C-alpha cells in the first residue's frame, strides 16, 4: 500500500500541535490531522485517540514529501517516550515506533547519530543540528570542553549547567564525558521551556541541548538576553532526519525528494519561514 | 584491494604541493603541535597530463586516514585528471550526458571512492551514493571588515546597484545554482555583469575594493577570514548543504563509512579537524 503509519513528536517550531476545530472537526490552513492517544484514567489502559492538528516545518517537510513521493499517511503523535532512548536494551520513543514497526516513518525533530543509525535507516539531514550551550549574556564559556564543565568541581561555586534528559545530546555527553554526565544530572529539566526560566533568572547558569532549537529560541528571546555560545556554535554537527525501517523501500525516493527540495530553493525558504527570530 | 580514492586540490580540505627533492613529503606541523600527515597522490600539475608523484594533505586527507585505520582498507590516492568535481555534459551530437570530473572517474571505475568537499545534491545521488555529510556548509558572503551585510535577504543584495557591487565565480556551481532559481534573477543579472574567473581573484578584489562582496562557500570563507583579518563573513548561512563521501551504488563499504563519520562527529574528531584545517 501507499497509506502509511507516520509518528511524530510536538517540538515547536519543528512540530506544533493544535486543537481542531470543534464545529467543523477538520484541519485547516498549512496544519494537517493527527492524532494522540490519551489515557482515560491512572488504573487501567483504555483510551482515546483524540484528533489533533499539526503544523510547522517538519510539517511542510511532511506534505512535500507526501504530493512528491506519492503517499498518503496516518500521522500520529508518540505517548511511549519522545525522541528515543534504549532502556533495558529496547527502544521507545519515535525510534522504538519505527523499530517494532508501528510507524513506516519518524518525522520530527529527530537528531541522527550512531546508535540509532543501528536500528533504522535515516534519510539525508534535511536540517543542520548537534549541541549547542545557551547562556544569559555575560556568562562566559569556551565551549562543551570549558573546565568548567569537564571538571566543575573545580570551581568555587560550581557552575550549573544541564540539559532535557533521554535524548541524543544526554546520550552524546554520557559516552564522551563520563564525570560531567554525573555532576550535570542534578540540573535536569523537565523541558526547554522549564530551562530557559531557569536561565533567565539566574537559576541555572548554562542549558546543553539541541542546536537547531536553542538557535531558533535565541532569536527569539524576549529582551534578546539569552544566547548561544560561540555565535551560534555547534558541536557534535548532525541533523534532523526522517527515520525509516531498516531497508525501508521508501528510503531512496524519500532522499532524492529531500535533496530536491534543497535544490529549488524550498529548504532555504521553509527555513526562513519556521526559523528566522528578530535577536541576533 | 588497494581503494582507488579520487581527489581534487582543493584548500583547505586537500592542499596539493610537491614533493622534496629525494621524493618524500616534507615535514610540517599544525598549530597544535601535532605532525601533518601527508599521503602521496598522483595526478597532474590543451596541455598534456604527466602524472606525477605529489603530496597531499588536509581535511580530507586526515579523514581518510582515519576511516583507513577505522575500517582496515589500504588506499591509493590520486588527482581527478581533468581538475573538475563533476557535472554532467551532453555528448557531442546530443545522444547522452556524461559526467565528467571525480563523478566520472567513479562511476567508470577509475576510482573507488571520492573523498573531497563534494557537494550533496540530488543530480548526483540519482547516480552515486553519498555518506552522511562529514562537514555541514553552505554559502556566505565576504567582506571587508565593518561591512554589514545581513544575508541572502539584505536590501542590498535583494535590490543591486552599483553602488554595492557583490559576486561570485563565473561557471561555478554557485553561479549555476542561482541562475536557475527564477526567485534570484534579478541578483544573478547584477552577478553575472561583475563574475570573477577564480575565488582568489575576487577574495582580492574584496581587499582592493573593487568588490563589495563576493558569495562564496563557506568554509572556503571562514577560512580565508582566519588567514586575512581585514575580511570577514556575514550574515546568516544560506543554501546550506554538506559534503559527502561519494562511492558507487551498492558498495559494501557505504554503511561503515556513513557510521564511521558519525561517530567521528559524535566523539569531537571531527570538530578536532575543523579547528585544525578550517577556522584560527
Ligand atoms: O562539489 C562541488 O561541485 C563543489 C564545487 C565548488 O566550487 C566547491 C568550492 C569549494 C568547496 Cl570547499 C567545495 C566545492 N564543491
Ligand atoms: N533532537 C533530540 C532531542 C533533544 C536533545 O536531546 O538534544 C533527539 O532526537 O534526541
Amino acid at each position: 500500500d501507499n497509506h502509511l503509519s507516520i509518528v511524530t513528536l510536538e517540538e515547536a517550531p519543528f512540530v506544533i500541535v493544535e486543537d481542531i476545530d470543534p464545529l467543523t472537526e477538520t484541519c485547516v490552513r498549512n496544519t494537517v490531522p493527527c492524532r494522540k492517544f490519551v489515557k482515560i484514567n491512572n488504573s487501567t489502559n483504555e483510551g482515546m485517540n483524540v484528533k489533533k492538528c499539526c503544523k510547522g516545518f517538519c510539517i511542510d517537510i511532511l506534505k512535500k514529501l507526501s504530493r512528491t513521493v506519492k503517499f498518503t499517511y496516518d500521522l500520529y503523535l508518540v505517548t511511549n517516550g519522545k525522541h528515543g532512548k534504549k532502556v533495558n536494551n529496547v527502544w521507545n520513543g519515535m525510534i522504538g515506533e519505527v523499530v517494532y514497526q508501528r510507524a513506516v516513518m519518524a518525522v520530527g525533530s529527530l537528531t541522527i547519530n550512531e546508535e540509532r543509525s543501528e536500528v533504522v535507516d535515516f534519510s539525508v539531514p534535511f536540517v543542520e543540528t548537534g549541541i549547542s550551550v545557551m547562556v544569559s549574556r555575560g556568562t562566559q564559556v569556551t565551549g562543551l570542553s570549558d573546565k568548567k564543565f569537564q571538571r566543575p568541581h573545580d570551581y568555587s561555586p560550581p557552575f550549573r549547567f544541564g540539559t532535557v534528559p533521554n535524548g541524543s545530546t544526554e546520550r552524546n555527553i554520557r559516552n564522551n564525558y563520563p564525570y560531567m554526565h554525573q555532576y550535570m544530572t542534578r540540573f535536569n529539566q523537565r523541558g526547554v521551556e522549564d530551562a530557559l526560566v531557569s536561565l533567565k533568572t539566574g537559576k541555572l547558569d548554562a542549558f546543553i541541548y539541541d542546536a537547531a532549537v536553542l538557535n531558533y529560541k535565541a532569536g527569539r528571546d524576549e529582551g534578546c538576553k539569552l544566547v548561544t555560545i560561540g555565535s551560534g556554535y555547534i558541536f557534535a554537527t548532525t541533523g534532523y532526519g526522517i527515520a525509516l525501517q531498516k531497508g525501508s523501500p521508501w528510503k531512496r525516493q524519500i532522499d532524492l525528494a529531500l535533496l530536491q527540495f534543497v535544490g529549488d530553493g524550498e529548504m532555504e525558504e521553509l527555513e526562513t519561514l519556521w526559523l528566522t527570530g528578530i535577536c541576533h | 584491494t588497494r581503494l582507488k580514492i579520487v581527489t581534487i586540490h582543493q584548500e583547505p580540505f586537500v592542499y596539493v604541493k610537491p614533493t622534496m627533492s629525494d621524493g618524500t613529503c616534507k615535514e610540517e606541523f599544525t598549530v597544535n603541535g601535532d605532525p601533518v600527515k601527508k599521503v602521496i597522490c598522483t595526478g597532474p600539475n590543451g596541455s598534456p597530463r604527466h602524472t606525477v608523484p605529489q603530496c597531499c594533505y588536509g581535511f580530507c586527507i586526515d579523514l581518510l586516514i582515519k576511516l583507513a585505520r577505522t575500517m582496515n582498507f589500504t588506499y591509493e590516492v590520486h588527482l581527478v585528471a581533468d581538475g573538475k568535481f563533476g557535472t554532467q555534459e551532453r555528448v557531442n551530437n546530443s545522444n547522452k550526458k556524461e559526467w565528467n570530473g571525480m563523478m566520472g572517474e567513479l562511476l567508470s571505475g577509475q576510482a573507488d571512492m571520492i573523498v573531497a568537499p563534494l557537494t550533496i545534491n540530488n543530480e548526483r545521488a540519482q547516480y552515486i551514493e553519498f555518506s552522511k555529510p562529514f562537514k555541514y556548509q553552505g554559502l556566505t558572503i565576504l567582506v571587508k571588515k565593518g561591512t554589514r551585510i545581513t544575508g541572502i535577504n539584505d536590501p542590498r543584495l535583494r535590490n543591486p546597484s552599483d553602488k554595492f557591487i557583490y559576486a561570485t565565480v563565473k561557471q561555478s556551481s554557485v553561479d549555476i545554482y542561482f541562475r536557475r532559481q527564477v526567485e534570484l534573477s534579478t541578483m544573478y543579472r547584477h552577478m553575472e555583469k561583475h563574475n570573477y574567473e577564480s575565488a582568489a581573484e575576487a577574495i582580492q578584489a574584496v581587499r582592493d575594493n573593487k568588490l563589495h562582496a563576493f558569495i562564496w562557500d563557506s568554509a572556503v570563507l571562514e577560512f580565508e577570514a582566519s588567514q586575512k583579518c581585514d575580511l570577514v563573513t556575514t550574515g546568516e548561512l544560506f543554501f546550506r548543504s554538506g559534503f559527502g563521501i561519494g562511492m558507487r551504488k551498492d558498495s559494501p563499504w557505504k554503511q561503515n563509512v556513513s557510521l564511521s563519520i558519525l561517530k567521528s562527529h559524535e566523539n569531537g574528531f571531527m570538530e578536532d579537524l575543523d579547528k585544525t584545517w578550517v577556522r584560527y
